[PDB]
Order: structure tokens, then C-alpha cells, then sequence
């Protein structure tokens, strides 16, 4: 059988990067915004092989009516934010969760914190301090996830591949 | 690449060299979920031992191989199958342990209804083990009849330690989705953090096996069963008119959805039911060679 994943979150959040990191174990050297890309890998669970159809969407504002045409029969959603962009974290609640709720209500969704390698980075922790802000903690995120009302919160670095597989491992579990 | 780093770690933890040096007659007996089990013969005595062989490249989570060594080595108990030794043979971890001629409980439960004396004997033996493991913050994680093994003389040992984890003051729960689907506690399937209690739930399932011949929702495919366990009320036995209050009441303490109200191993040790436990001999009729 097929599993149909759909990945959503603000632009830059590096949604494209997350996917490619996992699927191909390569990081994209160039930033490019996604319109719509469809990658299909194969996963074997308990000896049973499943085509995992991944849907990379636009995190941009322009494609609000073009993006959700990708949603019919979605078995699960990743709802994503950069742990170093409290705006993108805010837009979980505001834009993203509502959107997918409507189109697909009974459909599950995990909360995902991205680019966690940049937490202790001084320069990004500097960039945020210049708007008197700071990095999102797991304590925080996992309150939102429980409340919102996800399957769970997960977090990862597409770069270091820390916690990456697990996100996708839990999604599958969630889907199946 | 990470292979080499892992193989190296392992080398330092095992006993050096090869056991083909002192054992003849390796023959496969069954599989686990992690690797095959052979029988073998100590050349100088002709004594029988069993040997678990596990390839490092075939593990879903290699790290778990460290429990095979650490568990048997440090948690030697009367009701825990004795590991004598472990070794690296090329890309395989080989653990040499005692040979349990009685076989596993799975064979007995799918072919015969055991009476409450024999059952109580079993749960007694396993809880003696789990008390002691949990006392040190060690969760087994894969309790089912398959994981229980017998001696010729009716004695009972717990084994299949490959899925075990450790908790402590510092890391008090775990989170990995680990175990066999039908025996899994509801909180673990639900993806919440959990402790040793998961084992007691699974023992409650194994009591159901012992009584009714298989676990709840056996006919379903695993992932449907997982859902039902998670979403539903604790499964009850199918014929209560035949079961004593002692045992029903015992089991109502294992199969509790909330883990905080579910009984601990030490609590269960003091439970009237376990005082029906027959001697090891009362079991020996259940073994295949006898039936």
C-alpha cells in the first residue's frame, strides 16, 4: 500500500531540505523555494514494503489556493517550524493547523521543530536577540502539540541528521 | 562506516576469541527476531549449550546488542537464563548460554490449557525476575510466552533480553516504540513516556495466553490490534465462571490502563494467587515430550 505524506510550514523553514536530507542523505547547497515537488521512496516495515509518497509544498503566501490541491486522501501531515523562528512557530497555530484541519479533519499530524543545530549558534542567537527574541524550547513546543491537538512533537536537524529518521519513523506509525 | 566503530566497541565488551575452539556440532534450533539460535556441544564434556548468533548488519537498532551481554552478565538470577559467555565472530555476536531443554511456553499454551497451579508457578518465576530487574530500573520490553523458557525439571527462566532498556533518577521513563504488537502496553503504543509498568501489562497479556490460548485480538493484523489496545478498555478473559477470584483479581491488577494504578512487581509478589504456585514438577506434564 501507499502512504501519502504532506509537509507544511513557512518558507525557509527548509522543508525541501528536511526531505532531501532523509531521502537522499544529501543536503541542498542552494536555497530554492518550493512550488510543488513529489518524491516517492520505499520503506519496509516488519518486512512489508510501502511506497512513501512525500509531498513538498510551498511555505509561501502566494500558493494558498494552489497548495491544498495536494491534500486529497492524505494519511498524515508534518506541521513544521524552525525552532529559531518564533514567527514560524506562531504560524503553526495561526495558519497551518487550521488550514489542514478543514480540508482533512480526521487526518493526523505531528509537530516538528527544524534546524535545531542553529539553537546554540551564536550568530542566529544574535540575529534573534536583535529583535529581542530567542530560540523555541521543547518544553514550549510540546505544550503547543498536546494542545493543538497533534499526535506528538518531534524535532530534528536536516544538516546533522540528528533526530531526522525518527520524525519520519513516527509519522509512518501515525499514518498506519 | 559506523559499522567499524560499533564492531570495535563490541570487541571490548565481549570475551576474547572464538568458541568454535571448544564447541562442536552447531545446529540451528530456531530464530528469534534478532538472529538464529543454535545448539552446540562442549567438546571436552559432551555437554549441551545453546548459542545465539546475531549479525550486526541485520539489526534495526544495533545498539540493542549491548543488552545481550550486559544483562546476562550482571543480572544473573535463578529465573534468568544463564549466559556463560559472549564473543565476536566476524560480523556476528555470539552468546553462549545454557540449553533449556523444556522449550518455550508458547508451545505449551497453544496446545494445552494449564491449570491455575501451573499458571501461578509461571507468573511467580517471572515476577521474581522482573522485581529484581525493575529494582535496578531495567525494563524488559518484550514479555510474551515466547520469552519464557523451561528446563527438563519444570523450572522457568526468562530470556530474550535484546529489547531491554534502563531508567533511573536521571532518565526515569523511556519513549522508543519497542516490543511485539499484541503484548504492548497502551501507553507505549500511545507514544507517551513509560517505565517498567509496561512489562506488567504484557505479563497480563501472557496470562491471557496461558488461560485462553492466545493474546487478545490475535486474529487481527498487528496494527489494527495496536489501535484497539490503545483505544479500548482492558481486555477481559472470555470465561470467568471457570476462573477463581484469586486469579481474576490478580489479573485485574496487571491490566490497568493508567500505569500509576497498575501493580508493581513487588506488590504482585505478595499476591494471594501466586501462593497456589505448584512445584516445578507440576509443569513437566505440560511439556511436549510428555503429553
Amino acid at each position: 500500500q501507499t502512504i501519502k505524506c504532506v509537509v507544511v510550514g513557512d518558507g525557509a523553514v527548509g522543508k525541501t531540505c528536511l526531505l532531501i536530507s532523509y531521502t537522499t542523505n544529501k543536503f541542498p547547497s542552494e536555497y530554492v523555494p518550493t512550488v510543488f515537488d513529489n518524491y516517492a521512496v520505499t520503506v519496509m516495515i516488519g518486512g512489508e514494503p510501502y511506497t512513501l509518497g512525500l509531498f513538498d509544498t510551498a511555505g509561501q503566501e502566494d500558493y494558498d489556493r494552489l497548495r491544498p490541491l495536494s491534500y486529497p486522501q492524505t494519511d498524515v501531515f508534518l506541521v513544521c517550524f524552525s525552532v529559531v523562528s518564533p514567527s514560524s512557530f506562531e504560524n503553526v497555530k495561526e495558519k497551518w493547523v487550521p488550514e489542514i484541519t478543514h480540508h482533512c479533519p480526521k487526518t493526523p499530524f505531528l509537530l516538528v521543530g527544524t534546524q535545531i543545530d542553529l539553537r546554540d549558534d551564536p550568530s542566529t542567537i544574535e540575529k534573534l536577540a536583535k529583535n529581542k527574541q530567542k530560540p523555541i524550547t521543547p518544553e514550549t513546543a510540546e505544550k503547543l502539540a498536546r494542545d493543538l491537538k497533534a499526535v506528538k512533537y518531534v524535532e530534528c536537524s536536516a544538516l546533522t541528521q540528528k533526530g531526522l529518521k525518527n520524525v519520519f519513523d513516527e509519522a509512518i506509525l501515525a499514518a498506519l | 562506516v559506523s559499522h567499524e566503530q560499533f564492531r570495535a566497541a563490541l570487541q571490548l565488551v565481549v570475551d576474547p576469541g572464538d568458541p568454535r575452539s571448544y564447541l562442536d556440532n552447531f545446529i540451528k534450533i530456531g530464530e528469534g527476531s534478532t538472529g538464529i539460535v543454535c545448539i552446540a556441544t562442549v567438546r571436552s564434556s559432551g555437554k549441551l549449550v545453546a548459542v545465539k548468533k546475531m549479525d550486526l548488519r541485520k539489526q534495526q537498532r544495533r545498539e540493542l546488542l549491548f543488552n545481550e551481554v550486559v544483562i546476562m552478565r550482571d543480572y544473573q538470577h535463578e529465573n534468568v537464563v544463564e549466559m556463560y559467555n559472549s564473543y565476536l565472530v566476524g560480523d556476528e555476536l555470539w552468546v553462549v548460554m545454557e540449553f533449556l531443554e523444556g522449550g518455550a511456553l508458547t508451545d505449551i499454551v497453544t496446545h494445552t490449557r494449564m491449570n491455575e497451579e501451573q499458571i501461578a508457578a509461571v507468573c511467580l518465576a517471572v515476577l521474581q525476575a522482573l522485581s529484581v530487574l525493575h529494582a535496578q530500573g531495567v525494563i524488559h520490553r518484550d514479555i510474551k510466552s515466547d520469552s519464557i523458557l523451561l528446563t527438563h525439571d519444570g523450572r522457568v527462566k526468562l530470556s530474550d533480553f535484546g529489547f531491554c532498556a534502563q531508567v533511573s533518577k536521571e532518565v526515569p521513563r523511556r519513549k522508543s516504540l519497542v516490543g511485539t504488537p499484541y503484548w504492548m502496553a497502551p501507553e507505549l503504543i500511545s507514544r507517551l513516556p513509560y517505565g517498567p509498568e509496561v512489562d506488567i501489562w504484557s505479563l497480563g497479556i501472557m496470562v491471557i495466553e496461558m488461560v485462553d490460548g492466545e493474546p487478545p485480538y490475535f486474529n487481527e493484523p498487528p496494527l489494527k490490534a495496536m489501535k484497539m489496545i490503545r483505544d479500548n478498555l482492558p481486555p477481559r478473559l472470555k470465561n470467568l465462571h471457570k476462573v477463581s477470584p484469586s486469579l481474576k483479581g490478580f489479573l485485574d491488577r496487571l491490566l490497568v490502563r493508567d500505569p500509576a494504578q497498575r501493580a508493581t512487581a513487588a506488590e504482585l509478589l505478595k499476591h494471594p494467587f501466586l501462593a497456589k504456585a505448584g512445584p516445578p514438577a507440576s509443569i513437566v506434564p505440560l511439556m511436549r515430550q510428555n503429553r
